[PDB]
C-alpha cells in the first residue's frame, strides 16, 4: 500500500539523547524513544505526493509529536480489542518498520534505551503501541524476556586488593 | 483584524504586528535539550527549551538550529519555534490573525508547501502568504527600483527589481552567510590557542564576531598594519573571567565574504555576484541598478563593509557610471519592516491565501498565488 | 649526511635515522622528580629522570607529561627530553644531522615557532622541518589518495587527501585519545574496589588497558553476554603480587571512542567524524575515500576495532559504495615510518628550512615553508 | 536544468557538478509533443519519473524536469530571452528567401549537432513547422542517426573532393596578404 | 606608440588561482603571476590592427607562454646590460602597464601573490622582468622590503586560557 516510500539516511541521528541523560531522574524512556522513531519514518520529498500524504496523516494518529494526543491515545490503547480500526491501522506500521532500510541502526538504538533508560521494564506488560513498535524492529520478540543485567554481589573474583592509598590507612 | 508577520530567518526569529515600526519579539532560533543526567527531584522536569531560555541555560544543553541554509530540516523543532512565537512571545491566538512568512529565492518547493500545511492544519490560521525576503527589503526603503543584497545567517541572495518588475533569470543565490563566518572564526581562533568545540562555545564565538569584527578597505595593507604593530589588537572577556586577545582575525573573518576560497568554496565573492547579477539584466536598466544597491541583513552591519562594496563595484563597473550603496542603520530589520508595510497596504487584502482556497486546491496553491 | 626523524608524540617519543625501517629508540615521554627526602649519602642522586629510567623508579617519583592534547606545555621539561633523545638514546651530535619533526594539525602557531627556536639555538641543528603527522602516515602506506585517521595518545584527527591534494576545510580534530581512555578506565575500575590515584599507578592502568581491552562488534550483545556468564573475565597480576579480575570493563573502555558522551564530551564518535569529514569533500572523490580508510597510531591497535569501524561506516554510507578499512600490522609506527621515507626523498631536499634562512626571517619562517 | 533541480532540494554549484548535471540532461531528458498535455500527466501520476545515480552513491529522481529543460529550445522565454523559438526561427528563415524555392526548403529540413539528439525533437519540429506552414506543402524532417557528427563527416567529404584542393590557403599567400586574407578567400 | 589600447575589464579575473592553491607544495608563483599579467594586457578588437599586432609581438617576446621561452628569457636577462633593445622593450612595457585602467586590481593581486605564495622572496634580488613589472603595478618600490609577516613568540597575551574541552584533560 506504501510502495516506493523512501527515507533519509541519517535523519534520526540528531534525535537520540545523550547516553548520560538516559540516567536522569525525571527522564522519559517512552516519549523520547517514540520521538526517535517518529523522525525516522518521515518521508522525504522523493516520495510521490499522493503516497506521501497518506503516510503523514497515519503517523500523526499513531506517533504524534504532542503529549496530550499521546496520553489520550494511550488511554484507549490498553484495551485495544474494542478498537478494530486501530488494530488494522497499527498493523500497517508492522510492515513499514520491518522493511525500513535503517532497521538495524534503530534496533541498536532501541536496545540502548532498554539497557540504560529501561523502557521495557514491564517485560511483557508493555503498552500495545510501544510493544508493537518493538516487534517490527526485532521480530523474535525476545525483548520481553530481559535485558540481561549483571549481578556480582557474590563477586567470585573477590579482590581484597590494597593499593598505595589504601596502604596508608588500613585497619586490623 | 490585525495581520501578523513572522520572519523565520536562519538564525533569528522576528515577529510583530502589521503597522508597527519594529519587531516586538526577537529571539534566537535554537532548540536545546539537556545532555547531562539530572539528580535533584522536582527541578529537572522539562524536555526542551526554546529561544532565550536555551541561551541562558546553554551550559547544560545541546543547542540545535532548526534551519540550515534557509531550508528547514527539523520540522518538529520548527513546530516548537512557531508555537513559542505565537503563544509565549506575542500572546495571541493564531486562529484569529493572518500571518505573513518569508522565504529566500530558489528554495526547495517542498519547504513552502509544508509551511502552508503546518499553518493551515496545526495552527489553523485564517489565511497566510509567503513573500521573498529580498523583495520585502525593498519595500522598506521608499523605492521601486534597485538591486537588493540580502545576507542573513544562512543565505546570501541577490534580487534585481526595476520599476516593480523582477528579472528572475538574474536572481543569484549563495550559501555563504553569518554561520559560515562564525565557523571560520572558530577554526582560525585555534591559531592563538583558543579552542571552542561545543555549541555553547559556538555561541560565544558568534558573540565575539558580532562585537569585534570589521571589514578592511584594503586587505593587504591592513594585514601589514596589524603585523607591524599592536594597534588593531582588542581584548574580550570570556564568561568565566578569562581574557582573550585577537589580532588580524578581526578583519580576516569577514574577508571570506569577498574571497569565498578561504573556506573551500569555489563561488566568487559578494561583489562579483552583485556585478554578475546586474550584468544579466537588460542594457537599459543597468544605469539605474548601479545607483540603487540596497543592503540588508545581519551579516551586513560589519563596520565599513559599505565602503569596501562600493570600491569593489567601482573597480568592476565602467568609469562613467555612479555607484551608490544604500545601507540604512536599521537594515537588521529591513525585511521585517517591509513585511509589515506590505501586509498593511489596502491593495494586498486580495492576495491572501484564504482557508477555503487551500482546501480546494491543496498545498500546491502556494506555488500559484506566490512568487 | 643522514637525516634525523623525531616524532614527539603525546605518549611516546619515536626517533631514528632516515632510511631505516623501524625507529631505533622508543621511550615514554615522561619526566619524573622525587617526592621524598633522601637519607643515604654516597650514591648518585639526580634531580630528574627521563624516559625508561624514570619508569623503573616510578615508585619514588612524580611523573609529569610534558605534552598534553597535542600541544607542548612544560618547555623546560620538553627541552630535557630532546637532550636525552639526541645524546643518550641516539648517541649523535645534533649539529651535524638535519632533523624532521612532526605535529598534529590545527595546533597553535606558538607551539611550532618555539620548536624552531629551541632547535636552531639550543641544539644548533643545520636545518629543520615540521610536517603534519597524518600526511606522514599516508606516505608509509604507499598510497597517494585516501582519508587518514591517526589517533595517538592525545589527539584524534582526520585528513582527507586526493591525489596528493588535501582539503583543509575538511580536516577534523578531536581531543580524545589513549590518555583519555586510561583516565576513564582508572575511573570505572573503582567499581570493583580497585583504586589508582598516583601517577605511578596510572602507568599500571595504562598497561592493563593495552593487554586486555578490545572493541566489541556489538555493544549491547556483548554487554548481555558479560552479564550472563564469566566467559569474558580475565586475570592480571599487579607488581606487588595482588591479582585483579575484570569483566565487562574490557570492552567498555574503548567504547568511548564511538560514544564520547561517556566522558562528558559533546562531540560525536570517530566513525561519525570520519563520515562527516568525507562529506565535506567534493562529490567526485567520495568513492575513492570510502575505499581508502587508513589508520595509524597506538589507539588503533585494539583487537576488533577495524571490524567495528567497518560495520559503522557502512551503515552511514549508501548501500552501493564499498567500504575498506586499512590497518597494516605495524601501524603503531606508521607516522615515523613515513617520516623516514619522506626525509629520504631526493626531491624533498629542497624544502628544508636552513640555518641561514632562519636568521634572515626569524621563527615565523616555519609558517611559510611548512604546511 | 541547474536552476530547476533546486526545486527538489538538489543543489549543484561547482564545475564538476556542472558536468554531472549535463550528464543527467543527456541521459534522461526528452522533448514532449504537447508541453501542456505532458505537464498534466507528470502532475497526475509518477510514470514519467526516473532515477539517476550520483557519483557518490546518492540517488536522485526527476519528474517534469525531464521535458521542461529541453522546452527552452521552443520557448526561450524560460531563461528570460526575448527571441523566438527555434521552430519559428526556422520558419522565418524560409520566408526570407525567394518564393520559388520555399517548396523545396520545406521538404529538406536537415538537422545536426548534439542538442538535436533529444528523443522526439524531430516530431515536435515537424508538427510545429506544419502548424506554421501552408496546408498544401509537405514538411519532411531529415534526422540521420549520426547527426551528432554531421559537421565532421561533411568536413571529411569536402577535404577529399578533387575540386577542393584549389581553395586552400597557403603560407606563401599568408605572408603577402596578412591575416586579412581569410575574409577574402573564405565565406 | 601604444595610444588607444583598450582592454577587457575582467579578462584577468578568470586567471588568478584560488588562495588555497597558493600554498601548494609545487607552485610556481612567478609563472602564475606572469600569466595573470599576460592575460591582463590582451588587446581587444577595438584596438586598431597594426598597433595590436605590434603589441602582440612585443608581448610574445617579453611575456611568452611556453616554459622554455620563459626560462630562456630569464637566463638571458641575468646580464641585461648588454641588451639595450631589451631595456627599450621593457621600458615600453612599463609605460603601457603604468596606465592600465585596472592598475589597482593588478596591484592588489600582486600583493596577494607576494604575501600568500611568496612571489618576491628574494626581496630585491628578484628577476629583472619581474622588477619592472612590479614597479609598474606599484610605483613606490616598497616591495623590496617584504610582506612583513607576523609573529607569535613575543607573547603579547599570556594566554592561560582553559576552555571546556581543555578543562577535562587538565594536567597539574
Ligand atoms: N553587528 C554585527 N556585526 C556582524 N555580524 C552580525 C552583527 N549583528 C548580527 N550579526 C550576524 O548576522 C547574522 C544573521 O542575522 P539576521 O539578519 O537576524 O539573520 P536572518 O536574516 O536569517 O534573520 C547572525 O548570525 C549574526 O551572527
Ligand atoms: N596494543 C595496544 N592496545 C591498546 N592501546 C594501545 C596499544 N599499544 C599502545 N596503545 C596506546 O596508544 C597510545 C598512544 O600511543 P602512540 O601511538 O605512541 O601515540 P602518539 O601518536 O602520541 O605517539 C598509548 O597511550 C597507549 O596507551
Ligand atoms: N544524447 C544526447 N541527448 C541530449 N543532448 C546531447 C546528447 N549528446 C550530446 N548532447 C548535447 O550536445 C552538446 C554538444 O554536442 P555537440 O554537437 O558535440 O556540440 P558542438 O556542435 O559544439 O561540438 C552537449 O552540451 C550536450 O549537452
Ligand atoms: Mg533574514
Ligand atoms: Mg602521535
Amino acid at each position: 500500500p506504501f510502495s516506493g516510500l523512501k527515507f533519509k539516511q541519517n535523519s534520526f541521528l540528531s534525535t537520540v539523547p545523550s547516553v548520560t541523560n538516559m540516567h536522569s531522574m525525571h527522564f522519559d524512556a517512552r516519549e523520547t524513544f517514540l520521538g526517535v522513531i517518529r523522525k525516522a519514518l518521515e518521508p522525504d520529498t522523493s516520495t510521490p505526493f499522493p503516497v506521501r500524504r497518506a503516510f503523514d496523516g497515519l503517523r500523526a494518529e499513531i506517533l504524534p509529536n504532542d503529549t496530550i494526543k499521546s496520553a489520550a491515545l494511550k488511554a484507549q490503547c490498553s484495551d485495544i480489542d474494542k478498537h478494530p480500526e486501530l488494530k488494522a491501522k497499527m498493523e500497517t506500521l508492522k510492515e513499514v518498520i520491518t522493511h525500513h532500510p535503517q532497521k538495524e541502526k534503530l534496533a541498536e538504538i532501541a536496545l540502548q534505551f532498554a539497557r540504560e533508560a529501561g523502557l521495557t521494564r514491564l517485560k511483557g506488560e508493555t503498552d500495545y503501541v510501544l510493544s508493537n513498535v518493538l516487534d517490527g524492529l526485532i521480530g523474535d520478540g525476545s525483548w520481553r524476556a530481559g535485558p540481561a543485567y549483571e549481578s556480582y554481589l557474590n563477586k567470585p573474583g573477590v579482590d581484597r586488593v590494597i593499593t598505595t592509598v589504601d596502604g596508608l590507612h588500613m585497619q586490623r | 483584524t490585525t495581520a501578523l508577520v513572522c520572519d523565520n530567518g536562519s538564525g533569528l526569529v522576528k515577529a510583530g504586528f502589521a503597522g508597527d515600526d519594529a519587531p516586538r519579539a526577537v529571539f534566537p532560533s535554537i532548540v536545546g535539550r539537556p545532555r547531562h543526567q539530572g539528580v535533584m527531584v522536582g527541578m529537572g522536569q522539562k524536555d526542551s527549551y526554546v529561544g532565550d531560555e536555551a541561551q541562558s541555560k546553554r551550559g547544560i544543553l545541546t543547542l540545535k538550529y532548526p534551519i540550515e541554509h534557509g531550508i528547514i530540516t527539523n520540522w518538529d523543532d520548527m513546530e516548537k519555534i512557531w508555537h513559542h512565537t505565537f503563544y509565549n512571545e506575542l500572546r495571541v491566538a493564531p486562529e484569529e490573525h493572518p500571518t505573513l512568512l518569508t522565504e529566500a529565492p530558489l528554495n526547495p518547493k517542498a519547504n513552502r508547501e509544508k509551511m502552508t500545511q503546518i499553518m493551515f492544519e496545526t495552527f489553523n490560521v485564517p489565511a497566510m502568504y509567503v513573500a521573498i525576503q529580498a523583495v520585502l527589503s525593498l519595500y522598506a526603503s521608499g523605492r521601486t527600483t534597485g538591486i537588493v543584497l540580502d545576507s542573513g545567517d544562512g543565505v546570501t541572495h541577490n534580487v534585481p527589481i526595476y520599476e516593480g518588475y523582477a528579472l528572475p533569470h538574474a536572481i543569484m543565490r549563495l550559501d555563504l552567510a553569518g554561520r559560515d563566518l562564525t565557523d571560520y572564526l572558530m577554526k582560525i581562533l585555534t591559531e592563538r590557542g583558543y579552542s571552542f568545540v561545543t555549541t555553547a562555545e559556538r555561541e560565544i564565538v558568534r558573540d565575539i564576531k558580532e562585537k569585534l569584527c570589521y571589514v578592511a578597505l584594503d586587505f593587504e595593507n591592513e594585514m601589514a598594519t596589524a603585523a607591524s604593530s599592536s594597534s588593531l589588537e582588542k581584548s574580550y572577556e570570556l564568561p568565566d573571567g578569562q581574557v582573550i586577545t585577537i589580532g588580524n582575525e578581526r578583519f580576516r573573518c569577514p574577508e571570506t565574504l569577498f574571497q569565498p576560497s578561504f573556506i573551500g568554496m569555489e563561488s566568487a565573492g559578494i561583489h562579483e555576484t552583485t556585478y554578475n547579477s546586474i550584468m544579466k539584466c537588460d542594457i537599459d536598466i543597468r544605469k539605474d541598478l548601479y545607483a540603487n544597491n540596497v543592503m540588508s541583513g545581519g551579516t551586513t552591519m560589519y563596520p565599513g563593509i559599505a565602503d569596501r562594496m562600493q570600491k569593489e563595484i567601482t573597480a568592476l563597473a565602467p568609469s562613467t557610471m555612479k555607484i551608490k550603496i544604500i545601507a540604512p542603520p536599521e537594515r537588521k530589520y529591513s525585511v521585517w519592516i517591509g513585511g509589515s508595510i506590505l501586509a498593511s497596504l489596502s491593495t494586498f487584502q486580495q492576495m491572501w491565501i484564504t482557508k477555503q482556497e487551500y482546501d480546494e486546491a491543496g498545498p500546491s496553491i502556494v506555488h500559484r498565488k506566490c512568487f
